[PDB]
């Protein structure tokens, strides 16, 4: 019928919900809070032996205190970093005090709400999420969808297997088992392993201590925590 | 489709617009012939008055562009109106940018050019009207031209347009295969009984009207009554 | 009327600026920091008419910070002052020039320290020593006196100390205490503060 | 028809522009109209229904005045008709504004023919509903009187119609005899046209708006004085 | 037709009657004015428990004496409140004094519909000269001073019931349990604090949350 | 002036078969000297170089946009240019600016790719060519280059004492100018090699 | 199902831009291979009519600035402007910064072209992808490649052409990290190009191979003209001929 | 949209139509000689009335840029207006190079403004380009959406297939000297139908010394004894 | 229908379908009565409520002291027509310190609105305008069409079954010009009341009155204003 940027009869927006449903094309995206540190991953799970693995950036940074990860098309999402980094180094600009991840956050938004609006503009087929300690030491999580809205969460589950892994993260969200900033890594494993195969190095997590720079985990690292999440599996029998 | 509907290229590799354009000149119920002679050239064409309540005074289908050339119009009266107001546009236009007049070849390159233009795009339409300008050239003796809503800009010698110009057009080569010039006497009877020919109406001195340009005495003359009744007396005699 | 002066070492820049912000007959800031972070191992000086150095360093300073987030990694720092010239040119031909005098200073991992000179003109020179404003007509004679292409660090405080106490003697205006900052391998390293 | 008739710049395949030839039947459609030369004037006349009493005195009117002494008798539909008199209007002040003196009649119908020409020539903007004549008098130029079709030109006319009507009003017109009436019996005559055209045979009761123009009113297009024409009304009734 | 301009053939054109089909997709939101003031009452709908629920809102102030609950697209709510917040503060710029909320309602209206339409309805609610006012704005650029309004999926039935419940001459806290009872029968499940989002209009107060996580005191009555 | 705000002197001679551009390495606000290294000869090909004599940043500034321009035409091409057509480049971008002129006023000094013909123009602020086949010269003190060409210059000249003369040249005129010299590169452009030499001038 | 550009699909792809981006696979064909001191591009050439006279020096490899070059593999109209526009931000860059422009921001800035090409407007995504060698300060011997979605990659070894896959499965099956060195580049790319072209000892002509290389602090990029080629081509058909013959 | 668009799934539909048109019926074939390259067409006009002298196939595009072109002639004077213009351009940046064939690729690359932005319909004319300034001949090709091709000899009529198989077949080859325009008479002869006169055949020739349109009484001169 | 899609295009039987159709959004509206006097011009609006809890919306809207009007139909691009001929009065009290003549801005109305009418793309404003001013020719009544065809009228009334109050007026309309205020007030409640049917009757509530006259300027009468007018009501639903 019409899948163009109008109203339908209905209602709702029907292109809007096709670029909704099309973050399922991608990836899964996982993070938490903690106020001790905000952690998140991607897990991605293709690399050919011809290509660089460096170039992949599935989690980017913005002003050393907020970082992005992708979920849904990978160019409409570069163009959003780009943008996004410039806002932030504007509002760096103005405004002395560093950018907020609330307003970043905000801003990303009103950027995919502007290309949501009028039909010249493809409405940005990406779903966004935001971590990152503010200026007030409080750190905090953004999960923006594509259409035009953000919401702060203690947990995203952004991408392919959301559902599942929203729902584990759901059931034991613990905050005594967040405590201490191994335990909050740890409790992002196991729920991002928790997706496909995730055997030998699938996962690619992201780590932002506080105001340390952006922490992206070593591999050999990110194979002792997966060996420490296997411990505790162990002897519960 | 749309084919057919708008100025693009068919799937046969064809533009069809611009060959309804053509025949759009046919309709409308006139005919009009160009006959260059051995100084001269002259234009006729039958001047078409329903009922007498029209001023046949400004019911004309040929103009002066400029003070050497004159044009005759066929096909829809409007587009005919445009085209020679571009006309003369162009060639004031002309004669301040360059101080000589503007040649009667130049003139018609520009019209075709225009309306090069006009087949192009598809926001606009073509004009549908054949415009054929006569006109004395230094160096050159006398000059006919036709443009097109196309943009073809050529004929010389004998050339006519209308809904009979085939037939004329035929009269007319077999005319000029008759290799003997025409003085400024045999190349208005040439152009009279070829449109007599064409129509036999034997055409009562009111409803042709016969553009003139010679080489001793320049300008496009608009023959009155009393010379076109002298040259039809004078031919058929 | 303000003073900036930048000394390439053979590993490092010693930079030092004076400290005070004035209103044509009394200073209101003695604490006053011209020293612009443009990255981890570049820094800015901007000396001038007020307001058009501040916005001209901080834009200069924020697209620089800009590129280092949006590529990973920082600026060179000639590159970093040629894009601050050519920045500062194409507003000069403009309808609002700025009239801001600089002195950018740098250090790379590949091509050592680095200091650069330019003024409100945009004309970038590279140097080794270069003092700036209307204390480099005083103090630009003993740099060039008593400097060598292999001073040390501590012989280049020494250097700056005999220069500043030059300006103390000698400058018309107080400038009570100078900001002192060295750039070297391990990045921004900035020293006690010179007083009188 | 079918996918040629959607937009003007859409060639029939036989070379036609129906948007123009529908736009025409607007003009077939709505009331008709009179303008007849007269021998130092111009008369204009036009039958206007009353589609309700709740009207006031004669609104809307199909006679306009778009200079000092050239007026528009239009048809069709009004609301373009009305922009197009402010077209004229406004052109009629540019050429009076530019070269001086009172724009000639000639050359403002061929202005107002080119601008609904170029209205008609494009696709996005559509053609004029609306068939006017354009009468107007001078001592230099005499009296001249052009009409011009929702698509056509400008054409000199010593008497016409347009609307409704047009073949059953242009036959008495030429059983008149123009060229030698002064424009006081040519108003009459006028009146005694419309009044022959059907008023309330199938509608309701029409008014007689009726202008002027000639050395009689030394110019100066004005409609007629209605108190002093409602006996030539009364005439064009018998 | 299909056309966001183009006229239906029988009496209005479409397009933007789907567009103010837009607040049943959206959640109910019901708002009343009393003499004592105006009562807004929202429900968040949370999702999932890990989502905040100070991030998902559907009342915020646009000054500090207008409060505005939305229905619909929250992205086209966003900026419609923005507008709204440019337009109260310009006023209040040029003219020093407080913008009347019947003002703010008609300038959010006219930019309603000027880019295809806004989905979203607004219940504005503020004290002004004119005692505590409170004004229904609907997708289709048109407000509506109104008492005691309700929007949302369930905006019928939730209308139908203030029609009857509601009274000429009623207080906040009347007004506070009606609406919390009528949103607790529309809605599916309970009315606990961290779903219900309830804002107060004094004539000698800015408007501010309920109380935040304290306003059991009124949902406890329920 | 304007023009004699930074100083510099830029020098340009023709010998047999080869070329010679040399220029002062001075930079500097109206009376003091900032540094002793500024860069006003630079290579637009392996066989053709520009010099450029006026405010400091019009000769960056200058030289930034025709590398420009003249990257962009040799990778449109991918023919290397020709002297000849590099002076209209220079001429045509001065003039992009007629009102809000460069204070520049560069010269060309260099060999055609194939035939190996050396060529020497000059060219005003404007954009004014002056193609010889002697010397021409810019900066505050042309008049001093000038006066010392027109009795040092000698037709069909060995690459030698093309270097002797285009150095003496420089040399003396740096000498005898107040705003420009502190030292004098010179570049030596013959048909398959370059020689820059750097000569001992009066650092004062 | 298929409409102006900016669209999507029910289930939610861009089945206009997956469409051009399979077309680019349909016509053309070139492969980088990247090595230690020096990576290298290899292209088929199409058109081999003999009334040609090669006199632009270069159809498929494109010299786009001093430190990198790029080879397209969709269609030629937008081919001409993409390494227009591509040879104009990079020298742009080199204006601003005075310094050459690094390869991952200049693939970075076209992809970002192409992104908004496909992003807003009524207008056709750029059916065209091309690969991209070069050389940097920072990560030295780089190689991408980028398609018309605008999401460029960085690879070592791929190929762009029609039978890119079995080019790349070739590449994939003697490809050896580390080891590899110009020479041997070289060897392996005029092997998959034998591989992937049917018609075997391919001739000179109907292959275009260009590498760039490090010398001393300057990057040199050299086109293989027609004798170096064949004299690689006969070093491959004697090492064939002794493999074949020695079993 | 307004540009050269209509591009499906693997196929450019609106450029192959226009492929399609440009086949038209005028040979106008292109032959580069050692010392230069001539362009020769057909000028069969309709019936006796059409003039010869007024309206011509060949335009010189500067001093030594001749231009031969195919169908939609109405076009093609655009587009050749176009090509003198953006060459007068290049000759006023790049002042005084005499710009012949080292400008000759760039003005046929300039040839995107040609296509590549087609507007709305694109071009329905290709158009062959000769220039001899650089002490070598060039003779290039420009379709309706395609770039420089870098021809030798080609043909682009009606019956361009056999023309150019003729051409290969006749063996353009690489010593022929600048008299090959008798060769390119006989490929338009296959693709002739009458007794091709001096009017009915317009031919341009450029060589080292420039370009220049050969006028009727060369034409007839090199007809005779053919 | 096809040719009843869009504005522009032309309906082969005659005048076009969507102006047709923008008739119908004054027909689908609450009814509304304007009638002249020898001194004075009264509207009689229904303000029609959605609810009995909303308020019965807002009608007459005011332009100036002398000009007041009423809208019927598609409220959305009629209070754009309100600001439009507020600005009109506003510019004409600036340049020439005189209330602007209601004739002349009706011209202005029409002109503006034929506009949309013929361009691509623009809907027509399909709003019924009963625009009611006192010029110095005494009271006028005025009605705007969709079309761009307004009216000049003694009393005319547009809305939902305002064919009754039209049969009301006429038949009435000999009486009105020599009416005191309240008479011919009375006169336009009697004509409102007979287009609702019979259970609905006049309330001070659901009513607007608007009146400009010599000395009078506009001014909107609703409930406690309406109730001395609403008196000796005489009513026959």
């Amino acid at each position: 019928d019409r899948a163009i940027t109008v109203f339908s009869p209905d209602g709702h927006l029907f292109q809007v919900e096709y670029a909704q449903e099309a973050v399922k094309k991608g990836s899964t995206a996982v993070g938490v809070r903690g106020r001790d540190i905000v952690v998140l991953g991607v897990e991605k799970k293709s690399v050919a032996k011809l290509q660089d693995e460096r170039t992949v950036r599935k989690i980017c940074a913005l002003d050393d205190n907020v970082c992005m990860a992708f979920a849904g098309l990978t160019a409409d999402a570069r163009i959003v970093i780009n943008r996004a980094r410039v806002e932030c180094q504007s509002h760096r600009l103005t405004v002395e005090d560093p950018v907020t991840v609330e307003y970043i956050t905000r801003y990303i938004a009103s950027l995919k709400q502007r290309y949501t609006q009028s039909n010249g503009r493809r409405p940005f087929g990406i779903s966004a999420l935001i971590v990152g300690f503010d200026f007030d030491g409080t750190p905090r999580l953004y999960q923006t969808d594509p259409s035009g809205t953000y919401h702060a969460w203690k947990a995203n589950a952004i991408g392919r297997g959301a559902k599942s892994v929203r729902e584990f993260l759901e059931k034991n969200y613990t905050d005594e088992a967040i405590e201490t900033d191994d335990l909050t890594i740890k409790l992002v494993i196991k729920a991002l392993l928790e997706v496909v195969q995730s055997g030998g190095k699938n996962i690619e997590l992201a780590v932002m201590r506080r105001d340390q720079s952006l922490k992206i985990l070593n591999p050999e690292e990110i194979e002792k925590y997966v060996a420490e999440i296997e411990k505790e599996k162990e002897e519960n029998e | 489709g749309f084919d057919r509907h708008i100025t693009i290229f068919s799937p046969e590799g064809r533009l069809y617009q611009v060959e309804y354009a053509f025949k759009a000149i046919n309709q409308g119920g006139l005919t009009s012939v160009a006959v260059r002679g051995k100084d001269c050239a002259v234009i006729v064409t039958q001047k078409k008055v329903p009922d007498k309540l029209l001023d046949s005074s400004t019911v004309t289908h040929l103009f002066k562009i400029t003070e050497n050339i004159g044009c005759v119009m066929t096909g829809m009266t409007a587009d005919s109106r445009s085209q020679v107001q571009r006309a003369r546009y162009e060639a004031a236009n002309w004669k301040y940018k360059y101080g000589y007049e503007i040649p009667v070849d130049m003139l018609c390159k520009r019209i075709a050019d225009i309306s090069q233009v006009y087949t192009q795009n598809a926001e606009m339409r073509p004009l549908g009207c054949c415009m054929i300008l006569i006109g004395i050239d230094e160096e050159q003796g006398p000059q006919v031209y036709k443009c097109d809503p196309a943009g073809y800009y050529c004929g010389f010698k004998a050339t006519a347009a209308g809904v009979k110009q085939t037939e004329s057009t035929s009269f007319l080569e077999k005319k000029v295969k008759k290799k003997f010039d025409w003085t400024f006497e045999q190349t208005v009877e040439t152009a009279i009984t070829c449109l007599s020919t064409v129509l036999s109406i034997d055409f009562k001195p009111s409803e042709i009207e016969v553009g003139v340009v010679t080489v001793e005495n320049p300008k496009f003359r608009i023959l009155t009554e009393a010379e076109i009744d002298a040259h039809l007396v004078a031919l058929a005699e | 009327m303000e003073y900036l002066i930048g000394i390439q070492g053979p590993d490092y820049v010693l930079v030092a600026s004076d400290r005070v912000a004035a209103s044509n007959i009394v200073q209101m800031k003695d604490d006053h920091d011209k020293m612009f972070k443009m990255s981890e191992k570049i820094l800015l000086l901007c000396v001038g008419e007020a307001g058009d150095t501040v916005q001209f360093a901080e834009y200069i300073q924020k697209n620089v910070q800009l590129y280092k987030m949006r590529n990973g990694y920082e600026l060179s720092p000639t590159a970093a002052a040629n894009f601050t010239r050519r920045n500062l040119a194409d507003c000069l031909r403009s309808r609002t020039p700025y009239h801001v005098n600089l002195l950018l200073a740098g250090y790379d991992e590949h091509e050592g320290p680095a200091l650069y000179y330019m003024d409100y003109l945009a004309a970038l020179a590279k140097a080794p020593f270069a003092a700036h404003g209307y204390g480099a007509f005083l103090t630009l004679s003993i740099l060039d006196r008593y400097y060598t292409p292999t001073i040390s660090r501590e012989r280049a405080v020494e250097l700056l100390r005999k220069c500043l106490e030059e300006l103390q003697k000698r400058f018309i205006l107080n400038l009570p205490t100078f900001s002192v900052r060295i750039i070297d391998k391990n990045g921004i390293h900035d020293l006690d503060n010179i007083s009188f | 028809g079918t996918g040629y008739d959607l937009s003007a710049s859409t060639f029939s395949p036989d070379g036609r522009v129906f948007q123009v030839e529908y736009a025409m039947k607007a003009v077939e459609n709505s009331s008709t109209a009179i303008g007849i030369r007269c021998k130092d004037g111009v008369v204009f006349g036009v039958e206007k229904l009353v589609l309700s009493k709740l009207y006031e005195e004669g609104s809307n009117k199909r006679l306009f005045n778009v200079d000092r002494h050239v007026g528009m008798a239009v048809a069709g539909l009004l609301a373009d008709a009305r922009s197009l008199a402010d077209i004229a209007r406004e052109e009629a002040s540019n050429f009076r504004s530019n070269f001086g003196y009172n724009i000639p009649l000639k050359h403002l119908a061929d202005r107002v023919a080119m601008y609904v020409h170029a209205y008609t020539l494009y696709s996005a903007v559509r053609p004029f509903g609306c068939s006017f004549m354009l009468g107007s008098y001078s001592v230099n130029d005499g009296a001249q009187l052009y009409m011009i079709d929702p698509s056509g030109v400008s054409y000199g006319y010593w008497g016409c119609a347009i609307g409704k009507a047009r073949q059953a009003a242009k036959t008495e017109i030429e059983k008149l005899q123009m060229k030698e009436m002064t424009c006081r019996d040519i108003v009459k005559e006028v009146a005694k046209i419309i009044y022959i055209v059907h008023d309330e045979v199938k509608d309701k009761a029409f008014e007689l708006e009726l202008s002027w123009v000639g050395e009689l009113t030394n110019g100066r297009h004005e409609i007629v004085p209605k108190d002093i024409r409602e006996e030539a009304e009364k005439y064009a009734k018998e | 037709d299909r056309g966001v301009n183009t006229f239906s053939p029988e009496g209005r054109l479409f397009q933007v009657e789907y567009a103010i089909e837009a607040i049943k997709l959206g959640s109910t939101a019901i708002g009343i004015q009393t003499s004592e003031g105006v009562c807004l009452a929202v429900e968040k709908r949370i999702t999932s428990p890990l989502m905040e629920p100070s991030s998902i809102e559907k009342i915020v102030e646009i000054d500090a004496h207008i409060g505005c609950a939305m229905s619909g697209l929250i992205a086209d709510a966003k900026t419609l409140i923005d507008k709204a917040r440019v337009e109260t503060q310009n006023h209040w710029f040029t003219y020093n004094e407080t913008m009347t909320v019947e003002s703010v309602t008609q300038a959010v209206s006219n930019l309603a519909l000027q880019s295809r339409p806004f989905g979203v309805a607004l219940l504005f609610g503020g004290v002004d000269e004119k005692g505590p006012q409170l004004f229904h704005m609907d997708p289709s650029g048109t407000f509506v001073q109104c008492d005691a309004r309700a929007i949302g999926s369930a905006s019928e039935g939730a209308q139908s019931s203030l029609q009857e419940v509601y009274h000429k001459s009623m207080t906040l806290k009347e007004a506070i349990k009606s609406s919390l009872i009528i949103l607790k029968q529309v809605m599916e499940e309970k009315l606990n604090a961290t779903n219900i989002e309830l804002a107060t209009v004094q004539p000698g107060q800015n408007f501010h949350m309920f109380t935040k996580e304290e306003l059991e005191e009124v949902i406890k009555d329920i | 002036s304007i023009m004699s705000y930074n100083g510099g002197a830029v020098m340009a001679m023709k010998g047999k078969n080869c070329v010679a551009i040399a220029a002062d390495r001075r930079f500097g606000i109206q009376a003091q000297m900032v540094t002793t290294d500024f860069q006003k000869i630079f290579p637009m090909g392996d066989r053709l170089y520009i010099g450029l004599a006026g405010l400091a940043t019009d000769v960056q500034t200058v030289a930034q946009r025709l590398k420009f321009r003249l990257n962009l035409y040799e990778l449109k091409e991918g023919r290397q240019i020709k002297p000849y057509t590099l002076m209209s480049m220079v001429a045509n971008l001065l003039y992009e600016k007629r009102f809000g002129p460069y204070y520049t006023e560069p010269v060309i000094a260099g060999l055609d790719p194939k035939t190996f013909k050396p060529f020497i123009c000059s060219l005003d602020l404007i954009g004014c060519p002056m193609v010889t086949d002697d010397f021409v010269v810019s900066g505050t003190c042309a008049e001093q280059m000038y006066g010392m060409c027109e009795s040092l210059w000698e037709p069909n000249m060995d690459p030698d004492h093309l270097f002797e003369t285009i150095s003496q040249a420089m040399l003396n005129a740096v000498d005898r100018d107040a705003v420009s010299g502190m030292g004098v590169i010179v570049h030596i452009i013959e048909k398959d090699k370059i020689t820059t030499r750097t000569l001992k001038a009066r650092m004062d | 199902y298929d409409s102006r550009t900016t669209i999507f699909s029910p289930e939610g792809r861009l089945y206009q831009v997956e469409y051009a981006m399979e077309a680019i696979g349909h016509a053309g064909t070139c492969l980088g291979i990247l090595a230690n001191d020096g990576v290298l591009l290899a292209a088929e050439r199409r058109n081999i009519h003999k009334l040609l006279d090669e006199v632009f020096f270069s159809e498929k490899i494109y010299k786009l600035n001093e430190d990198m070059a790029c080879s397209v593999a969709g269609i030629t109209s937008d081919a001409n402007v993409l390494t227009n526009e591509l040879r104009l931000i990079a020298q742009r860059y080199l204006l601003q910064y005075q310094e050459p422009i690094p390869c991952e921001q200049l693939v970075t800035a076209l992809c970002d072209i192409k992104q908004a090409y496909t992003q807003f407007g009524g207008k056709r995504p750029f059916g065209v992808s091309l690969l991209y060698i070069g050389w940097d300060k920072h990560y030295g011997f780089q190689l991408y490649q980028s398609d018309p979605s605008g999401n460029y990659g960085g690879w070592k070894a791929t190929c762009i052409g029609n039978n890119s896959a079995a080019a790349v499965s070739m590449l994939k099956q003697d490809y050896k990290e580390g080891e590899m060195t110009l020479k041997s580049a070289l060897a392996l790319a005029i092997k998959v190009l034998n591989k992937t072209m049917d018609v075997s000892k391919l001739s000179a002509e109907k292959v275009e191979i260009a590498t760039l290389t490090r010398e001393n602090g300057k990057t040199v990029i050299r086109v293989l003209k027609q004798k170096e080629v064949e004299q690689l081509i006969k070093k491959h058909e004697e090492e064939e001929a002794k493999a074949e013959r020695e079993k | 949209f307004s540009l050269t668009t209509f591009s499906p799934s693997g196929k450019l539909v609106q450029i192959e139509y226009a492929l399609a048109a440009v086949a038209g019926g005028a040979p106008s074939v292109g032959i580069k000689a050692a010392n230069g390259v001539v362009l020769a067409t057909e000028k069969k006009q309709k019936s006796i009335l059409y003039d010869e002298r007024s309206v011509h196939k060949v335009e010189p595009i500067t001093k030594h840029i001749g231009l031969v072109y195919s169908g939609m002639g109405p076009d093609y004077r655009v587009l050749v207006h176009r090509a003198r213009k953006l060459a007068q351009q290049y000759y006023l940046v790049y002042q005084e190079p005499i710009p012949t064939a080292q400008l000759v690729q760039r003005v046929a690359s300039v040839m995107q403004e040609y296509t590549q932005s087609g507007g709305v319909r694109p071009f329905g004319v290709s158009l062959l380009i000769c220039g001899w300034n650089e002490g070598r001949p060039y003779l290039f090709q420009s379709d309706p959406s395609g770039a420089y091709f870098a021809w030798k000899a080609t043909a682009m009529g009606k019956n361009y297939v056999n023309g150019k198989t003729f051409l290969e077949k006749r063996y353009n080859e690489d010593l022929e000297l600048e008299d090959a325009i008798h060769t390119a008479i006989l490929t338009l002869k296959e693709s002739f139908e009458g007794q091709m006169t001096e009017d009915n055949i317009e031919v341009g020739i450029c060589n080292e010394a420039g370009f220049r349109r050969l006028t009727p009484t060369e034409v007839k001169d090199y007809l005779a004894a053919i | 229908n096809q040719y009843d899609n869009d504005v522009t295009v032309w309906s082969p039987q005659g005048r076009i379908h969507q102006i047709e159709y923008a008739m119908e959004a004054v027909k689908q509206g609450s009814a509304t009565v304007g009638l002249k006097s020898k001194t004075h011009a009264v509207l009689v609006a229904l303000k029609r409520a959605q609810s009995e809890l909303a308020a019965h919306q807002k009608k007459i809207l005011h332009v100036d002291n002398h000009i007041g009007i009423s809208i019927a139909g598609l409220t959305a691009d009629a209070r754009l027509l309100c600001n439009f001929m507020r600005q009109e009065c506003l510019d004409s009290r600036f340049v020439f310190d005189r209330p602007l003549p209601v004739s002349r801005l009706v011209s202005l109305i029409g002109s503006k609105t034929q506009i949309p009418t013929q361009r691509y793309g623009r809907r027509p404003y399909g709003v019924g305008l009963l625009i009611a001013g006192y010029d110095d020719m005494g009271p006028h009544i005025f009605q705007t069409c969709p079309s761009a065809n307004y009216f000049d009228c003694r009393a005319m009334s547009i809305g939902a079954r305002s064919q009754s109050a039209r049969t009301y007026l006429e038949r009435h309309m000999s009486e009105f010009m020599e009416c005191n205020l309240n008479e011919l007030v009375k006169h336009g409640l009697r004509a409102l009341r007979e287009t609702l049917p019979a259970e609905q009757d006049l309330t001070t509530k659901n009513v607007s009155i608007g009146i400009v006259g010599k000395d009078l300027e506009f001014t909107i009468y609703d409930d406690d204003d309406v109730s001395p007018f609403l008196e000796g009501l005489e009513e026959r639903p």
